[PDB]
């Protein structure tokens, strides 16, 4: 179920793709669209759980960038 | 363009998550994540894409730049 | 540079071994016991700078058992 | 046998990481975190090396395991 409107997901994807390719034209199959933002969504919500389980660890209740941030560092 | 995924949006991902409370840092923090891995595994699906002579990024693709 | 003496580290692979084969016999070649060290000691520094990073996290200067498993709970 | 990794073996790993002070759990906790290790590695580079008929465990064998 996805938190993230799919149209505002998918300016954001195809202006990444054009800012890559630059000028080459391809085509996204609207189950690979989907596909990824289900791999971005579920990317960003285990990234907060880390993040969150960092934040317990440091007494506090507040998600900080620094949880975050310190949690990206330990996946590598 | 990258403004376009709300506040309300980075909460409820947040909640689902488990976070509790967020600090108003989180919004452009997670816009920045996003941005970054968006690059990553776009770069990668089109890369395969490109390189398999297609010019249409399949749902295998994508699935690949992830692996 | 190998921190744990070469004899204690291979009795251990060699039981590690031996408690998976459980009769198979295999060789190994010193080069793989070495290379095998490498990477043992190489995980044991990397998982204890990033368990290190949530002891600084937690305000504390003494790493706790604690640290080292959110670290691993973190990469999974 | 796994108590054969030293107290001061462990010291210097954590030194060489960075960490400062210890707790005197952490060389149990640190046996534990090796012995798993080993346990998996070992039990990969075994099974590569059954896999391609041999009997002597090679240092690409180790490394496939890493991989």
């Amino acid at each position: 179920h996805l938190l993230i409107r799919k149209l505002p997901f998918s300016r954001l994807a195809r202006e990444i793709c054009v800012k890559f390719t630059r000028g080459v034209d391809f085509n996204w199959q609207a189950q690979a669209l989907l596909a990824l933002q289900e791999a971005a969504e579920a990317f960003l919500v285990h990234l907060f759980e880390d993040a969150y389980l960092l934040t317990l660890h440091a007494g506090r209740v507040t998600l900080f960038p620094k949880d975050v941030q310190l949690a990206r560092r330990i996946r590598g | 363009n990258i403004q376009g995924i709300t506040k309300p949006a980075i909460r409820r991902l947040a909640r689902r998550g488990g976070v509790k409370r967020i600090s108003g840092l989180i919004y452009e923090e997670t816009r920045g994540v996003l941005k970054v891995f968006l690059e990553n595994v776009i770069r990668d699906a089109v890369t395969y894409t490109e390189h398999a002579k297609r010019k249409t990024v399949t749902a295998m693709d994508v699935v690949y730049a992830l692996k």
